[PDB]
RNA sequence: GGAUAGUGGCCUACCAUGGUUUCAACGGGUAACGGGGAAUAAGGGUUCGAUUCCGGAGAGGGAGCCUGAGAAACGGCUACCACAUCCAAGGAAGGCAGCAGGCGCGCAAAUUACCCAAUCCUAAUUCAGGGAGGUAGUGACAAUAAAUAACGAUACAGGGCCCAUUCGGGUCUUGUAAUUGGAAUGAGUACAAUGUAAAUACCUUAACGAGGAACAAUUGGAGGGCAAGUCUGGUGCCAGCAGCCGCGGUAAUUCCAGCUCCAAUAGCGUAUAUUAAAGUUGUUGCAGUUAAAAAGCUCGUAGUUGAACUUUGGGCCCGGUUGGCCG
RNA sequence: GGACUUUUACUUUGAAAAAAUUAGAGUGUUCAAAGCAGGCGUAUUGCUCGAAUAUAUUAGCAUGGAAUAAUAGAAUAGGACG
């Protein structure tokens, strides 16, 4: 196409940010950064359509332009940041802080969190590597490479690092029977424990994935995202704790709440 | 039994075989020859328009007996000579020669119409005002 | 480039347009529940075909089945809400049963008849397109409006117009008001 | 087969049927109104009948 | 009549924070006077013919005619 | 080996003779950009997709290259080819399959309008710019909702259930009106507010806005198929009608009209294509003695298709679901 | 306890799967075509459900099955197993 694409046709959006089909002819398109722009989400939809501060799409460069908000510590004032999962974003001009934890459905939620817990997010290791001059270092999948770590952790491993000074405190391995956050596929949303990885040498190896209420299920390695020991997380979790309901059982749940 | 083969690995035979019949069918064939891009007087257009040449007076077929006012027509779009029945009493003297007439279809898929031979179009617009409009005189001709 | 507003025509028209017993029938129905034409008949027929032909799929269906159960009870659950199916008929062999007059006996049109306030279907036409109607507050001048069971006690005259207080109309206010510019000074 | 024809008696009946203009009258209802009309006349009023019923009979067997 | 409002944290507050067709129809921010879109245009391609000041190039301009 | 960002006959040198094909190669045609999808509703199918999203290609035709991370870029350059503008005749300049608009083409397709308020993009950038985009104009493409009238009064007629001895007939309820009277209303026109970037329309709302020369619905049709005239006047195998069968030759149910009647109705007709009807392409699912159709005969390769048998039967454990039942 | 079909077809179940469109749940755009909205209250500085689900008929990938249909294998034993 001769080169980079820099719009968006409003419709070849990632739907999980729930546009609406009219308004206008385009979305917002991420900008380059720390998550893939499918599984982003722009600071613009946070502000006005997640959150409703913003009407326009000026005053949330207004907002933007103000520091106002800041992502994982650092102020950000682009209009289409391209925030993602595990993420923060800290609204400190009305001491909210917020981490993009997948819905159930497959969206972003708007798990609202303390400032506690603010201080750090965890981050699923995409490669370890031995860098250049000797020094090792893992990626993590928010596009951060932290160089000296643990010789224990291998890919597919979560990390927390900290969020003010980079440095991974702690990490969880991959392994039988921890807590797994599924970040993409059909089962998005979801949430529980292993059993079994199904290896498959020449390419993707599948996760057999429990939850609470015992329904056994299957993804992608990628898809899968550790976050700590069998029912017990290391991280808060939202409303409905990913455990996905039927809209048989989701029609009660609407209409029971009902009425009184 | 039957006379086509049944086998589960016969697709192609039955595949082949009914795509070589259809051939004989033949709506199919004038579509895939392009008889209509090609030998019919239109384009294979709905209409088209002409100048007139000349009047007819074509007589019927048989068992009938009268004379049919139609026009010698020359197609402007490919400057093709087809003759077009002019629908309706005295209509044929609305038309006049080299009058330019939006021609149409009789309705039969390029068959003649009724008793009126050689003639497979009719006269629905002279000078652009509409035939129809002409002879309950609620529009006029414009002058030539 | 933008996105299309999608649209749906709403009625069709039968095959065989030249049935004299159904020409009969037809007419009838447009007399009887106060029809303009026989697009009003046809845009319910069309209706019922689509429930009928839903309903009939989901039969096929083993019971027990988590799409029919939710999808056909959903359905059960609608028909009866406006009151086409009734109190207990709620079983899909039930709701293939429904005629076209299920559907018009709760039109907005028949029921403005039916309580009162018209004593007259081609008086109860007039009435609503006139919004000299409302469900409560709203004022609705559609007669095709369709009453669900919960509003039908709710129909009552306008907030404004004549037939439901405050002012008369333009008419009534003209003619009160000539008998004083003549009669008087 | 032959195509010139005489033209000189193009247009004859209707150029010699006798121009009598439509008579004025009142208008039919319009709408809603004349489906009404139909129906309470067609099989409400039921008028002359036969053996199969009859829209337009005009001056009957008699 | 069902509608939409906001209640700013000040006057002059409201006054960065608003868009100016607002302003104006409450006599706020006042209503800027400029040239329809086209005249607009049409001025900057004519000036985009020019490399320099031109202030200079009207010197070159008059200094053919005056002789 | 060269070359490329890199793989590779991508190119070169040398060496072999290999590579594709009736399981249809190669060649031809396409009124062929591919897909998402669209029309057609028993199923199976049939036909279509230039066109809102994705991918592709191209910027009059070809080729070549500068710049740059990215172009073989055309609102970049260079040449040839085809066009073609200005000229003081020496020279110079253009590329609308961007938005408008013009010509031509044809059956066939709208304003040289307003704006960055929204949607979003770009930049050094909260500001600038955007015929992206939005707004209005033209717009019976297609789709949705649905006014063109409503309720009385009375005089006959009576559905009149009767009383009942008779033009003696109760009391509502249909229908006929050159008979009547009071109500209702938005189509409009318009204060205002609302709407808007500014206007406009929508919604809301004062002042007005109904009785038939209106606020006056049309388009087809009335032999059959096929719903609705054996009424009238005109024509006389003429004019004309008729998808098809057929109507017309002086009593025309079919032409030309008046009357009335039917069907659909803010819409109806016609032409062309296409789908259903078509079990008239038949996998489901056709036909082949005589209606179209078994090659004169046999062999035979490709193709399709090909008898039967190999753990059968017995006996346990385990927790599952629709009906007995009754609260 | 993990891999395991002689080699296939077939079939079951999944996974990886854009939106719109389609099927279709919810929602009183006044109805409707639509749209994805909205709903509640002290409405004087708030509360609150959502934006589902099905889809896909080839091929590839993963998986439960082995009836049907193919196919391989010890015969001059250059047989099998340890
Ligand atoms: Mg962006
Ligand atoms: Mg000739
Ligand atoms: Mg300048
Ligand atoms: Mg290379
Ligand atoms: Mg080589
Ligand atoms: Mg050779
Ligand atoms: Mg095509
Ligand atoms: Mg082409
Ligand atoms: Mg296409
Ligand atoms: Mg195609
Ligand atoms: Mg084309
Ligand atoms: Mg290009
Ligand atoms: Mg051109
Ligand atoms: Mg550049
Ligand atoms: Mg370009
Ligand atoms: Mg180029
Ligand atoms: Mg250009
Ligand atoms: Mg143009
Ligand atoms: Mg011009
Ligand atoms: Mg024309
Ligand atoms: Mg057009
Ligand atoms: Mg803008
Ligand atoms: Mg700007
Ligand atoms: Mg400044
Ligand atoms: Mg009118
Ligand atoms: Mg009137
Ligand atoms: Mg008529
Ligand atoms: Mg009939
Ligand atoms: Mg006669
Ligand atoms: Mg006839
Ligand atoms: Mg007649
Ligand atoms: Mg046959
Ligand atoms: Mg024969
Ligand atoms: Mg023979
Ligand atoms: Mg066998
Ligand atoms: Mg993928
Ligand atoms: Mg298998």
């Amino acid at each position: 196409a001769r080169g980079p694409k820099k719009h968006l046709k409003r419709l070849a959006a990632p739907h999980h940010w729930l546009l609406d089909k009219l308004s206008g002819c385009y979305a917002p398109r991420p900008s380059a950064g720390p998550h893939k722009l499918r599984e982003s989400l722009p600071l613009i939809v946070f502000l006005r359509n997640r959150l409703k501060y913003a009407l326009n799409g000026r005053e949330v460069k207004a907002i933007l332009m103000q520091r106002h908000v800041k992502v994982d510590g650092k102020v950000r004032t682009d209009t289409t940041y391209p925030a993602g999962f595990m993420d923060v974003i800290t609204l400190d001009a009305t001491n909210e802080n917020f981490r993009l934890v997948y819905d159930v459905k497959g969206r972003f939620a708007v798990h609202r969190i303390t400032d506690e817990e603010a201080s750090y997010k965890l981050g699923k290791v995409k490669k370890v590597q031995l860098g250049k001059k000797g020094v090792p270092y893992v990626v993590t999948h928010d596009g951060r490479t932290i160089r000296y770590p643990d010789p224990n952790i291998k890919v597919n491993d979560t990390v927390k690092i900290d969020l003010a000074s980079g440095k991974i405190t702690d990490f969880i391995k991959f392994d039988a029977g921890k807590l797994v956050y599924v970040t993409g596929g059909r089962n998005l949303g979801r949430i529980g424990t292993i059993v079994h990885k199904e290896r498959h040498d020449g390419g993707f190896d599948l996760v057999h994935i429990k939850d609470s209420l015992d329904n056994t299920f299957v993804t992608r390695l990628n898809n899968v995202f550790v976050i700590g020991e069998q029912g017990k997380p290391y991280i808060s979790l939202p409303k409905g704790k990913g455990i996905k309901l039927s809209i048989a059982e989701e029609r009660d749940r609407r209409r029971a709440q009902q009425g009184l | 039994g039957k006379g086509k083969p049944r086998g589960l690995n016969s697709a192609r035979k039955l595949r082949v075989h009914r795509r070589n019949n259809r051939w004989a069918e033949n709506n199919y064939k004038k579509r895939l020859l392009g008889t209509a891009f090609k030998s019919s007087p239109f384009g294979g257009s709905s209409h088209a328009k002409g100048i007139v040449l000349e009047k007819l007076g074509i007589e019927s077929k048989q068992p009938n007996s009268a004379i049919r006012k139609c026009v010698r027509v020359q197609l402007i779009k490919n400057g093709k000579k087809v003759t077009a029945f002019v629908p309706n009493d005295g209509c044929l003297n609305f038309v006049d020669e080299n009058d330019e007439v939006l021609l149409a279809g009789f309705g039969r898929k390029g068959k003649a119409k009724g008793d009126i031979p050689g003639v497979r179009f009719k006269v629905v617009k002279v000078s652009g005002v509409s035939l129809l409009a002409l002879w309950k005189e609620k529009k006029e001709k414009p002058r030539s | 480039p933008r996105a299309p507003r999608t649209y749906s025509k709403t009625y069709s028209t039968p095959k065989r347009p030249y049935e004299s017993s159904r020409l009969d029938a037809e007419l009838k129905l447009a007399g009887e529940f106060g029809l303009k034409n026989k697009k009003e008949i046809y845009r319910i027929s069309f209706q019922l075909s689509k429930i009928r032909r839903a309903a009939r799929d989901l039969l096929t269906r083993d019971e027990k089945d988590p799409k029919r159960l939710f999808e056909g009870n959903a359905l059960i659950r609608r028909l009866v809400r406006v009151g086409v199916l009734s109190e207990d008929k709620k079983k899909l062999d039930y709701v293939l049963a429904l005629k076209v007059e299920d559907f018009l006996e709760r039109r907005l049109q028949t029921q403005v008849y039916k309580l009162g306030l018209a004593k007259s279907v081609h008086h109860a036409r007039v009435l609503i397109t006139q919004r000299h109607i409302a469900v409560g507050k709203q004022i609705v001048n559609i007669p095709s409006f369709m009453v669900r069971l919960d509003s039908e006690k709710h129909i009552d005259f306008a907030p404004t117009s004549p037939f439901g207080g405050a002012r008369p109309g333009r008419v009534a206010r003209r003619n009160a008001a000539r008998k004083a510019e003549a009669s008087g000074e | 087969a032959k195509v010139h024809g005489s033209l000189a008696r193009a247009g004859k009946v209707k150029s010699q049927t006798p121009k009598v203009e439509k008579t004025e009258k009142p208008k039919k209802p319009k709408g809603r109104a004349y489906k009404r009309l139909l129906y309470t006349r067609r099989f409400v009023n039921v008028t002359l009948v036969n053996g199969k019923r009859r829209m337009n009979p005009g001056p009957s067997v008699q | 009549s069902v509608g939409f409002g906001l209640v700013y944290n000040s006057v002059a507050e409201a006054k960065k924070f608003e868009p100016t067709y607002r302003l104006v129809r409450y006599g706020l921010a006042e209503k800027v006077e400029k040239a329809s879109r086209q005249q607009r245009k049409q001025k900057k391609n004519r000036d985009k013919k020019i490399f320099g000041t031109g202030k200079r190039l009207a010197k070159k301009v008059a200094r053919r005619n005056a002789d």
